[PDB]
RNA sequence: CCGGGCGGAAGACAUUGUCAGGUGGGGAGUUUGGCUGGGGCGGCCAAUCUGUUAAAAGAUAACGCAGGUGUCCUAAGAUGAGCUCAACGAGAACAGAAAUCUCGUGUGGAACAAAAGGGUAAAAGCUCGUUUGAUUCUGAUUUCCAGUACGAAUACGAACCGUGAAAGCGUGGCCUAUCGAUCCUUUAGACUUCGGAGUUUGAAGCUAGAGGUGUCAGAAAAGUUACCACAGGGAUUACUGGCUUGUGGCAGCCAAGCGUUCAUAGCGACGUUGCUUUUUGAUCCUUCGAUGUCGGCUCUUCCUAUCAUUGCGAAGCAGAAUUCACCAAGUGUUGGAUUGUUCACCCACCAAUAGGGAACGUGAGCUGGGUUUAGACCGUCGUGAGACAGGUUAGUUUUACCCU
RNA sequence: UGAUUUCUGCCCAGUGCUCUGAAUGUCAAAGUGAAGAAAUUCAACCAAGCGCGGGUAAACGGCGGGAGUAACUAUGACUCUCUUAAGGUAGCCAAAUGCCUCGUCAUCUAAUUAGUGACGCGCAUGAAUGAAUGGAUUAACGAGAUUCCCACUGUCCCUGUC
RNA sequence: CAACUAGCCCCGAAAAUGGAUGGCGCUGAAGCGCGCGACCCACACCCGGCCAUCUGGGCGAGUGCCAUGCCCCGAUGAGUA
RNA sequence: GUUCGUCUGACUUGGGUAUAGGGGCGAAAGACUAAUCGAACCAUCUAGUAGCUGGUUCCCUCCGAAGUUUCCCUCAGGAUAGCUGGAGCCCAUUACGAGUUCUAUCAGGUAAAGCCAAUGAUUAGAGGCAUUGGGGACGCAACGUCCUCGACCUAUUCUCAAACUUUAAAUAGGUAGGAUGGCGCGGCUGCUUCGGUGAGCCGUGCCAUGGAAUCGGGUGCUCCAAGUGGGCCAUUUUUGGUAAGCAGAACUGGCGAUGCGGGAUGAACCGGAAGCCGGGUUACGGUGCCCAACUGCGCGCUAACCUAGAACCCACAAAGGGU
RNA sequence: UGAAACACGGACCAAGGAGUCUGACAUGCGUGCGAGUCGACGGGUUCUGAAACCUGGGAUGCGCAAGGAAGCUGACGAGCGGGAGGCCCUCACGGGCCGCACCGCUGGCCGACCCUGAUCUUCUGUGAAGGGUUCGAGUUGGAGCACGCCUGUCGGGACCCG
RNA sequence: GCGCGACCCCAGGUCAGGCGGGACUACCGCUGAGUUUAAGCAUAUAAAUAAGCGGAGGAGAAGAAACUUACAAGGAUUCCC
RNA sequence: AAAAGACUUCA
RNA sequence: UCCGUGAUAGUUUAAUGGUCAGAAUGGGCGCUUGUCGCGUGCCAGAUCGGGGUUCAAUUCCCCGUCGCGGAGCCA
């Protein structure tokens, strides 16, 4: 969507900093398994391998529009707080720089 | 989906079955006591009886000798050139003349035979349809194996103990010249297990047959279906290596 | 003679059983939007935005108008300071119509991401400088509105920051569009619980975010049916009638021209006013728990905008053909060839072979050839089933005796 | 697919199918090894299938468009250029297949939207989706479809009588 | 004498089952325009009588008892779902 | 019934026998399988379901709707709000309330106007003006001159706008016109003020008909439930469409929920909402007769053989012609 | 929307024939008793399916709020304006006093949520104390419970029929 | 071979006796739908119900804890609240 | 060895 | 007609991502050649008209003209 710096200052919510300080933006996502989840429900009520409520596949739940998907992670306590709603599509990052405008050549 | 298709109807039932009872009797080969150096089991051809059940003859060979446990009688497969009152010899050390049945080992290489056993005592497996014959291709002094080139052209490893009959089977040329009636075709199929007229898949309804339906006449999809495909699915030319009209050959194994 | 391994083949392979992956319309169950001038085809008026329609508060629709929305941006955000633009004139090596430079004039005629419309000038623009509030919490408030959720907006509080001399201003983009339930997962909070007690993994909770449903307040869904079925519908089609008369047909007004001459014997441009339902649509008013389609065969009545004939008025009517107008439906207005076609188009007669209506007159009067069922062939379209305003063939015509 | 006679061309890109092919890729369970006290987690192996390669149209089916070029003229044998899996060949054709269409025309009849034979850039023909059947007035078989001739007759002129 | 203004009448103005200012008929109208009186005339309006409903009163102190009774008011009353 | 296909074979036909319901059988018509076949019949599950059609049963009284808002695989229907009734609940001419006017004060960009006001369209000239749009003539040349045709510019001129407007109505629309108010006294605060400075909110005192007009055969308030959820029409305003008894809005009244009287006749127009009656009196519309009622009075016009004329809506009608 | 309808049903008549009944619910109304209330599972008993008697209760309420653990643990206790009515004064008009029902509003207190954290203390407990644009079906001076009937609501064949 | 007893395995129209089917209200097992509901429909609902099948009795099943609990512990089984 | 084709009249 | 789809050198048709357009053949010019041809070196655009957005449009939109196909019921 937009190159937005990987280095920003932002507030810490946690009470050992509780002020603006440097934070390095990086995404962390994982996913599930431990069986204690949806997967136990699927095992019981499949009931001959019938998929049931595991399929929302047709009628697109796939669009190319997201929101912010950012977590800006503290280099002063490493606890960090999430940021509120704004629009993305993709999201550009790389180790940033600026995306500096005004071109001479 | 659809109503069940005509092949599955084989199953059981008198309607799909033939009159097997009308057929004239066993085609069996009398299981050698031992020996047979000319006439230790001596058969006499007394008739050559037509078999309606394959529309080709089996020679009636009558063995008659007593004891009580003697087992005898009935129809060995006819070969060419056989006559009534000629003696038939069945066993190990039998003389090499047409119509005699003996183990394949004692028959020399390059020799035309009719009937072979696909393991001893099953009485006749390879070449039994008219004007066809196997030719025993190789032996050597091989205890284990006699190799036979079949009328399919396949070279088959089969035990040297297995019996075969000298000559080719009789009634040859049967299928070669044309019927020239629908009615002649009917009579042959009636006597054997077949239902006579072939209705095309296109002519059938879409419910009955996959190829059916459509305003104009056509088979809707590709005829060729997989061998791995299940019963019901498996239609048309099953697992065809090629189609369209040119340059195949007989079954051609190499060794 | 001796050997209880019937005798061979095959041999720990096959087989059989159970899990496991694949395959599987063969068979199973099920489904295959809505709005809608019938419904399909088509379109999105499906969730939304701008100006207008909208009849000067407000509300305010149509498949109303002209368009737009699933984006774009670390600045095009935030804040301060500096500067002033669109354009034109006059000048300035090269340089012309446009180069770059200068001054004057210059209310915005520009620029502010985008659609459109507002707004805005020592700015919100344009340039520079410093920046990160495009932040943390949890309410209220405004819109849509049930005075709901949700989104988005407003302005505060409580935090912490930023900028700038500071006062101040800042909860993203100058304003109006740019977005999303419960489940489930994911992430954060080191809190709670895992229940006979602990410890530790793991798990489950609560609070606030993310992964999303575009039929956008949020089912889990592809076709065909002329082989069809059933509940209903004239809320609704194809058909008659009715309103309408664009489209069609018929008849006027004006008169520039044509007609040797001469606008008007006969015609008549560019226009323009009527009438009719003899074209066809538009409509859905009436009928779908039932008004028998089209043509022909037959027979009637009526209509006149009269083709002929009766009797007349014009004439570029010499004779005569012929052409125009009047009263007039009294009386005629045809046979065949072909096509289901009425219509059409020929042949040929003739005084004349006018045009229209009557439930698109006319099926318990007929015929059943067309349209329009079930069989079927061909072509095209379709993976297929099937479809065809494409062709082709064969295909049940019931009941009057009641009342007028 | 539909007797015979005769001929059946082009294309495996697509949809299917096939294979002593793929060489170990993707890849399941059981099983195996490692870590963790373990639950569990991860790795490699992983068949068939899939991906990959070859074969295949009497399997389904498909089987091009623009231009220019003949000394009247028109048309294009001729030739280009693009493009595809391949560009409809042999044949048949206004045909039970042609919208326009009652096509233009030789046709029978006074008159024929019907029938025939040509032409056919053929809306939308075509080779077992089977095409054709040795000029033809091109025979056979059919309660078939269609057309024309002759006999015949109340089908009609024009109705009547029993 | 000419050009106009606008009344009625005439033309323009032709359809089918025969036909409709509704009809007959009407010409100093019974037509058309207009004035003036008189008059006619809806379940409307008024006055009176009367019904219920609603409203406000009133009358039980017992020992005629409806006291949810009885009596005085005035206004109101269509009516589908 | 007539006419007719076949009639020595793939012939005809009987009996016995086999195959049964997602099954059979089929020289294949979705044909047929005991008057039954695109899945037989029977009983059961089953008293199955159906937003849809039909019907839905005694009376009188009083009040009395709506086809609209919002959401919906929703547009033949529900939820939702509104309308409507009931049960009341609280006071009562105290009180405040009002489809209302006035007054006074706001807001508005429609009708219209405007265009020589901006923007957009658009007609016509006229008169200027060039260091560089094009021609010609006069010139060796010019920082030359004259005609010419263009641009532009200026003052004019013409005609228009839903998506133009400086301007700009009317009818509509909002607010206020007091005791739910004002004023005096003096208290508190973490607010606000560099300051008791101020703000708000408390106790206490003073001032009535008195805050335009008018009305309230009373009003205010709360709970709960039915029906409605297809509307239709006319005047006026208005969008699409040639138009339409058309489709779709805006306002209002009706019909629906409406007879009676009038328009001959007519669901919606006109008049008026209707207890039951007598008597009076009218409306609409009439008064020649039908048909109740002046063939009354007054003053004009009309003579219609190519349709005399004769009551809104409404049953049509025009350009154009007449000594 | 409109039925005389060229909409649909009905020849005529008799007799059948369709909002019921229940369980669990809301409101209304009535009845009882009332910080309780509800006998009837049961037991006693009997004139015998009854009626009479009686038990501990259990259920519901009397306090709540959280997802849960739980909660100093919910007792300090409230004002204001309009208020019927009464009281007082006044001949009355009015004035003053007390003020209910009820309504509106501003606080305090409790839980959940967030801050504040004294003295103390088995070593992290404790919760005096001062607050908060958060939130609750609370306290701030309760009302229920049982029974019944109409109507509404849901499951039931469920107004009747398809 | 002959194996006393017997070992192992057969046969009696065998000696005395016993089983099938019914009933199937109710009961004890087995096995097993869909309509319906979700206004659609598959997971789910209907329902561990109807259908199908077997077997007893006047009752049947159950039955003296490899239980419930977390307590100064309850205490086979059944049914009601 | 494969790159080698045309070419007016009287003549 | 409705919904789609193009157009670029003389001709036939490639290409771009916004600053930029090609090839082949024909033709025009030499050379090959007795002489032409094959062959061999050389050369040559309104990217349809049309506005808009935009620094800058052949390229990204919108409209229109033309040329095409494919749909258009109960007919």
């Amino acid at each position: 969507m937009v190159n937005v710096p990987k280095t920003k200052k932002t507030y810490c919510k946690n009470k050992e900093c509780r002020k603006h300080t440097l934070h390095k933006v990086t995404q962390y996502k994982k996913g599930k398994d431990s069986l204690s989840a949806q997967g136990k429900r699927r095992y019981d009520r499949k009931q001959s391998g019938y998929g049931g409520q595991t399929k929302p596949v047709f009628h697109k739940k796939a669009k190319t529009t997201k929101k912010i998907v950012l977590k800006l992670q503290c280099q002063s306590c490493k606890h960090y707080s999430q940021h509120p709603i704004k629009r993305c599509k993709h999201f550009e990052i790389g180790g940033d720089k600026k995306g500096k405008g005004t071109s001479l050549f | 989906m659809g109503r069940v298709i005509r092949a599955q109807r084989k199953g059981a039932g008198s309607v799909f079955k033939s009159h097997t009872h009308h057929r004239k009797g066993p085609a069996r080969f009398r299981s050698l006591d031992f020996g047979e150096r000319n006439g230790y089991l001596k058969g006499v051809v007394t008739d050559i009886i037509h078999d309606p059940g394959r529309g080709a003859p089996l020679a009636k060979v009558t063995f008659r000798h007593p004891f009580r446990y003697k087992h005898q009688k009935e129809l060995f497969v006819a070969a060419e050139g056989m006559y009534t009152g000629q003696f038939v010899y069945c066993g190990r050390r039998a003389t090499l003349s047409i119509g005699n049945v003996l183990p394949i080992r004692s028959v020399p290489e390059g020799a035309v035979v009719c009937n072979v056993e696909h393991h001893v005592g099953d009485r006749g497996v390879f070449a039994r349809a008219s004007g066809d014959y196997a030719i025993v291709i190789s032996h050597n002094p091989d205890n284990g194996t006699s190799r036979i080139k079949l009328p399919s052209g396949a070279k088959k490893i089969v035990p040297s103990s297995c019996r075969a009959m000298i000559g080719q089977v009789a009634g040859g040329g049967r299928t070669e010249k044309p019927m020239l009636k629908a009615g002649n075709a009917y009579h042959k199929y009636r006597v054997k297990r077949n239902c006579w007229p072939k209705v095309r898949g296109v002519a059938m309804n879409p419910v009955e047959h996959p190829h059916g339906g459509g305003n104009h006449q056509h088979i809707g999809h590709a005829s060729t279906v997989r061998r791995d495909a299940p019963p019901g699915q498996k239609v048309g030319l099953i697992a065809a290596r090629r189609t369209g009209r040119l340059r195949g050959q007989a079954a051609a194994t190499a060794a």
